[PDB]
């Protein structure tokens, strides 16, 4: 009970190659190749992994717009105040009204 | 006698105090817990705003009882 490997589905097996060979004979890595060296390697991946760095496209079939904003550090120009991300459900429940109204003002002035 | 100062963020810092404590102290010994300027918290009871000139007796406040912190809510 076996088959034999197609020769035909696709251009790629036609061709009995994928594109990503010929691109690997054209270069064979980035220049990490230059790095990490150790007198052997169990895989390629401490290394330049025989090839480029991934991107998400290559793992969902999505796509994301540029970025346009960072996020370098998450603990400069902070809230620095109680507000959405610790006050309490309970206690802002007990907590008055003039302060509920002065603490909306403070959500407001997240970044 | 102690009191118990509940957070915005639902924490109940308790301190030491007398019933003649007045808030401007209490902000104080909040300073010394939590490391907000009393210039720079605001503190509720029972639903209402305190104010720095006043006492827990003021507001009958008395041991083992229950206040509200924040932060004034203005950046300085």
């Amino acid at each position: 009970g076996h088959m034999p490997s197609p020769s035909q589905l696709d251009q790629s097996v036609l061709e009995a190659l994928p594109p990503d060979l010929r691109e690997q004979v054209e270069q064979v890595c980035a220049v990490q190749q230059a790095e990490s060296h150790g007198d052997k390697k169990k895989e390629p991946v401490n290394g330049c992994n025989t090839g480029i760095l991934p991107q998400p496209v290559g793992t969902v079939l999505l796509q994301i717009p540029e970025p346009q904003e960072s996020n370098s550090d998450a603990g400069i120009n902070l809230i620095a105040l109680p507000a959405f991300s610790q006050v309490d459900p309970e206690v802002f429940a007990a907590l008055p009204a003039e302060l509920q109204r002065e603490l909306k003002a403070a959500y407001d002035q997240r970044q | 006698m102690q009191i118990f100062v509940k957070t915005l963020t639902g924490k109940t810092i308790t301190l030491e105090v007398e019933p003649s404590d007045t808030i401007e102290n209490v902000k104080a010994k909040i300073q010394d817990k939590e490391g907000i300027p009393p210039d720079q918290q605001r503190l509720i009871f029972a639903g209402k705003q305190l104010e720095d000139g006043r006492t827990l007796s003021d507001y009958n406040i008395q041991k083992e009882s229950t206040l509200h912190l924040v932060l004034r809510l203005r950046g300085g």
